């Protein structure tokens, strides 16, 4: 049924948005309202819209200054947070700029203001000549008109390529709206705007995956190892000009439908391509996607052989932590995509049970996924809170939260470990070799002698201090 | 035919994606395209391979067929006309669930 | 010898050094005891900065969003702002202090926080009868200033809110204390020396409890510990005693100006001489002696600095980055140890008020080497002058920027806010005698990994 929680008497709208699976339920009378505002004042998980265009997809790139145009927080805010290397040396991790907008440009405006920030940014690194300028909150008030200013700087240099985002931050209900802008912008303007080389029979684009700790490079070497070409990837280890060639593509391979559906399904429309929907982290997912794959190509065999060494060199590790972590609780309080690509993927790989789930901004789409895979008896919560997130842990007692760190830092109080589920502990996460990567962290993060040091009152003289005795594979 | 049903459904709700694409006219297409190469596939006829579309489709049933014949037994006693009828029952299921009746309020909206 | 004031040149920012008003606002306001900021304005200016704190601190802090979305944007936020300070209300039954911290968006579409204010103050006492809730009004536009500028704001406007509900009392006889933005480590020494000069004295904000336990009933204890009560009692005090001048003086003079209470600013408490200085003003206020255990703590970090000094320091050139109290205290600090400051960066818009700062002529009269100050300055102006030559032999700022260092293969100790990519440094002292022992400590070993690595004479590591 739809839950009432207790901390939710005085909003009690919040009930229409959690879900507690139930024996013999029709589901579809049950999905939550997703996508909608959020109720102010209650410490909802959510970002803003900028934050998805900026930080999320554009920012992955290793070639392209990414100009915030507005005052400087956006910028400071969106710098050392992430974690998504490139083979550049992390350009798009090291540095990130802003127009430094103050009052005189909110009062006469900020064209002028941008347009030197830009050509400021090109001349301090010379060797740069892609850019994304994308709007905030005071920016999209004031009404500065970011394409044109675009325009005229790609007049005056024609060496460089600027690309634009009308995201102020109150655009939409969360992250979800930047994902939006940007992909159809992108489409709209910069695909099909140059070619490269073809060098394969077999191409294709990855849409949707954003290199978290090298998850993309680690991908990239089964596409070697099976003589595909990526034309793009969106926008994981990717650059600028990629982008611009993905109508080249014959398949559009997509894991994050979430962020990235929107330009799959218009490359379908507009260019034929088409779309297939796979999961990349999950260790039997890994090899139906690639299955899928070679299928679509005819490569079948070169697919199967793959496959055998991956499962030769890293389920008997999978296997071992299966034996470990069977029958733990989990909870997975994330985006929305990992939900729904996990929770049958720990449950079938490693046994483990997901007893709550919570998505910051996920659709309904998101919702249907994760509970058409999900177990009953738990738990499916869209745009959380923290009081929600205590009430819960009450509820299902989980033994390991994959979360944000600032909430695995709050859960810790309570004794209860945490993997964070976003830029990960030790990873990749993606892969055969990522999911052993994953079963590791949530091993060491539940077998782990300070939990245990932890529940100990020195004072109870009834008690002593335990010893407690881990494994590894 | 009422268990062997189920059994599917089943499986397609716990393990597919391609019934739960952006829009109604997408996952109509889907449903009708993956379903009628696992027909094919598990009955031995020759799958279609001509279009980029068509290879797609059977790239995502030859996963359900290959799992389907793994995990039923029933699904190499029966004959293809029990075959056909219970794709076309699961056809009818998966538009009932992903569509008729589904609550998404975006599987309507013209733009991506 | 020329202590130089120079603007950035450029219009544009690459790699802020601060951030914006809001920010310092919500630092501010996670010292209070029972105290929830509500940001006014989309959900990325509240998000980023809880990150932000959990970044340096290794902790969750509680701070609520108005999530400003596009129909307020059109037709305004006040009921975004009245509905969460109610829904704040209503769900944490404990909630006594509520800043209202506007941003970039809701000062500029002109929202009218003094009468959402006054909805909220008419509704609150109608639904809780027997509640007291405080509801600052924060202004933070985000184009000016920083979040240097912000904290100062939010701290006096609080301030300004619970002493204008409750007014002059009895006599505290105790100090008011305004630190500035500083580490929980750096809260604890005040305490110590308080305490062993047998002073009374609130430090505003009192953020040793954010470095919590992990205590066997689960409980959570990461809260500030200063009160509604602890603030009302700043009108009472004997003196106030502001240590940094952007950052919590300005309190200070609102409290001489209302209530007659005679604020001391000093130089903040970095190195010897400004703790000396420190002590010195307590003292003449309090009538109370420095006590014998202080003077073994100078002694014991003058010999451990002397340790260091000639040997390894001198001559050596530094670039500084950070606060401005922090990169002006650090400067003088680092003089007394023979380290030489060459470069000083501060990064905001306030330097018509760093002009007129006395610690520059106090660096104009000692200095024997020029020294650079670049205000409004971002991080790329560090790495420019870098890549254009300038010889570095050690960068004291922040965790953002790491990489610079990292790239030039210049050692890089990490002060200020925020220190993320080193463990346990919010506990450690970095004002005070000990405080200054440990920044020495710092570098010094700082240098001597760096010697290791680059093999540069770690030969020398034995005798010294
Ligand atoms: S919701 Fe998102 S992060 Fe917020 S402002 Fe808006 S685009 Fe940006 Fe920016 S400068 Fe600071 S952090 Fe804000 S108050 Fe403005
Ligand atoms: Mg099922
Ligand atoms: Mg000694």
């Amino acid at each position: 049924p739809m839950v009432l929680l207790e901390c939710d008497k005085d909003i009690p709208e919040r009930q229409k948005h959690i879900y507690l699976k139930a024996p013999n339920e029709d589901t579809r009378e049950f999905l939550p309202i997703a996508n909608a505002a959020t109720i102010p004042g209650t410490l909802s998980e959510r970002g803003c819209a900028f934050c998805g265009a900026k930080l999320v997809i554009g920012g992955v790139l290793k070639d392209t200054i990414q100009m915030i145009h507005g005052p400087l927080g956006c910028a400071y805010d969106t710098w050392h947070t992430k974690r998504y290397p490139t083979d550049n040396g992390h350009f798009n991790m090291k540095y990130v700029w802003s127009t430094d907008m103050k009052e005189s440009h909110v009062v006469f405006g900020g064209e002028k203001r941008l347009e030197k920030s830009m050509h400021e940014a090109f001349d301090e690194m010379p060797d740069i000549k892609r850019m994304i300028v994308y709007t905030t909150c005071p920016t999209a008030l004031i009404g500065d008109d970011i394409k044109a200013v675009a325009k005229k700087v790609m007049k005056d240099r024609p060496d460089v390529d600027v690309f634009t985002v009308e995201c102020p931050g109150f655009s939409g209900v969360s992250q979800s709206k930047g994902h939006h802008v940007l992909n159809i912008g992108w489409i709209n303007e910069k695909v099909e705007t140059m070619e490269k080389e073809i060098t394969s029979e077999y191409t294709m684009n990855f849409i949707g995956d954003f290199n978290i700790q090298g998850d993309t490079q680690l991908l990239q070497t089964y596409w070697d190892r099976l003589g595909i070409q990526v034309v793009a990837h969106f926008t994981g280890n990717g650059t600028y000009d990629d982008l611009r060639c993905m109508h080249q593509a014959q398949l559009n391979v997509v894991n994050c439908a979430r962020s990235s559906g929107y330009i799959a399904n218009e490359l379908k429309k507009r260019y034929g391509i088409p779309r297939l929907d796979i999961d990349s982290w999950g260790f039997n997912y890994m090899a139906e996607g690639i299955r899928k794959i070679c299928a679509f190509f005819g490569i079948e065999e070169k697919g199967e052989e793959l496959i055998a060494e991956e499962y030769a060199k890293w389920k008997p590790k999978l296997d071992w932590y299966k034996e470990r972590l069977q029958g733990k609780k989990m909870a997975i309080w994330t985006g929305g995509p990992r939900l729904w690509h996990w929770t049958k993927s720990v449950e079938d790989d490693l046994g483990v049970q997901v007893v709550a789930m919570s998505s910051k901004f996920g659709h309904e789409e998101d919702f249907e996924k994760v509970i058409a895979r999900g177990k009953e008896g738990t738990y499916y919560i869209d745009d959380g809170n923290e009081l929600e997130f205590f009430e819960i842990i009450d509820l299902v007692k989980p033994d390991v939260i994959f979360t944000g760190p600032r909430v695995g830092e709050l859960v810790k109080k309570l004794h209860i470990p945490y993997v964070n589920g976003h830029g990960y502990h030790n990873g990749p996460y993606m892969g055969f070799e990522g999911f052993v990567n994953l079963a590791r962290d949530m091993y060491n993060a539940v077998h782990n002698p300070l939990r245990h040091l932890a529940a100990v009152d020195i004072r109870d003289k009834s008690q002593t201090t335990p010893v407690i005795v881990r494994g590894a594979a | 035919s009422q268990s062997h049903l189920d059994d599917l459904f089943a499986y397609v709700e716990e393990r597919c994606l391609w019934q739960f694409f952006s829009r109604t006219w997408d996952r109509e297409e889907n449903i009708e395209g993956v379903l009628n190469q696992v027909g094919r596939l598990l009955t031995g006829q020759e799958p279609l391979r001509g279009t980029p579309q068509e290879r797609l489709f059977y790239a995502d049933a030859l996963a359900m067929a290959n799992d389907v014949r793994e995990r039923f037994p029933w699904a190499s006693q029966v004959n293809k006309e029990e075959i056909e009828f219970l794709l076309d029952g699961l056809k009818s299921r998966l538009v009932d669930v992903t569509i008729t009746r589904s609550t998404n309020r975006e599987l309507n909206h013209h733009l991506y | 010898a020329e202590v130089k004031l120079s603007p950035r040149d450029r219009e544009g920012i690459i790699n802020p050094m601060y951030d914006c008003q809001p920010a310092g606002a919500q630092y501010a306001g996670i010292g209070i005891k029972d105290c929830i900021p509500l940001v006014h304005g989309g959900q990325g200016c509240t998000m980023f900065v809880r990150l932000l704190f959990a970044q340096h601190f290794k902790e969750n802090f509680d701070v609520a969003s108005t999530s400003l979305h596009e129909e307020s944007a059109v037709f305004g936020g006040a009921k975004r702002v009245e509905e969460g300070v109610l829904v704040l209300a209503r769900r944490y039954p404990n909630l006594r202090v509520i800043p209202i911290i506007t941003t970039c968006s809701t000062e500029v579409i002109g929202d009218d926080i003094e009468g959402s204010i006054r909805v909220c103050n008419r509704a609150l006492e109608a639904e809780f009868p027997d509640r007291k809730i405080y509801l600052a009004p924060v202004h933070t536009p985000s184009f000016k200033g920083s979040h240097v500028t912000g904290y100062a704001e939010c701290v006096k406007s609080v301030f300004k809110t619970i002493t204008d509900a409750h007014g002059k009392g009895q006599p505290s006889g105790k100090l008011n204390v305004f630190p500035g933005w500083v580490n929980p480590g750096d809260v604890v020494l005040l305490k110590r020396y308080f305490k062993e000069m047998d002073v009374e004295a609130n430090i505003y904000m009192d953020t040793e409890d954010f470095d919590s336990p992990m205590l066997p009933n689960k409980s959570i204890e990461t809260h500030g510990r200063t009160t509604v009560e602890d603030i009302a009692d700043s009108a009472n005090a004997l003196a106030t005693l502001s240590l940094a001048r952007y950052e919590g003086n300005t309190t200070g003079e609102l409290l001489q100006k209302t209530f007659a209470v005679p604020n001391a600013l000093v130089n903040t408490p970095y190195g010897i001489k400004n703790t000396d200085d420190m002590l010195r003003k307590i003292a003449e206020v309090t009538g109370k002696e420095i006590p014998e255990s202080l003077v073994r703590e100078r002694g014991i970090a003058l010999d451990a600095l002397a340790d260091l000094a000639h040997m390894f320091f001198a001559n050596k050139k530094v670039a500084i980055f950070g606060h401005p109290d922090l990169v002006l205290g650090l400067a003088q600090f680092c003089m007394e140890v023979e380290l030489e400051p060459v470069l000083l960066l501060i990064g905001d818009d306030q330097g018509n008020k760093y002009k007129k700062d006395p610690r520059i002529e106090e660096l104009k009269n000692t200095a024997h080497f020029d020294i650079e100050i670049v205000h409004n300055a971002d991080l790329w102006e560090l790495e420019k002058r870098i890549n254009a030559g300038l010889q570095l032999d050690l960068i004291m700022g922040h965790s953002k920027g790491r990489y610079v260092a990292i790239e030039a293969n210049i050692p890089m100790v990490r002060v200020g806010f925020p220190t993320f990519d080193r463990a346990g440094l919010y506990r450690k002292p970095s004002i005070g005698y000990q405080g200054a022992m440990e920044l020495g400590e710092m570098i010094a070993n700082a240098m001597f990994a760096h010697m290791e690595y680059t093999r540069n004479k770690e030969w020398i590591l034995n005798t010294w």
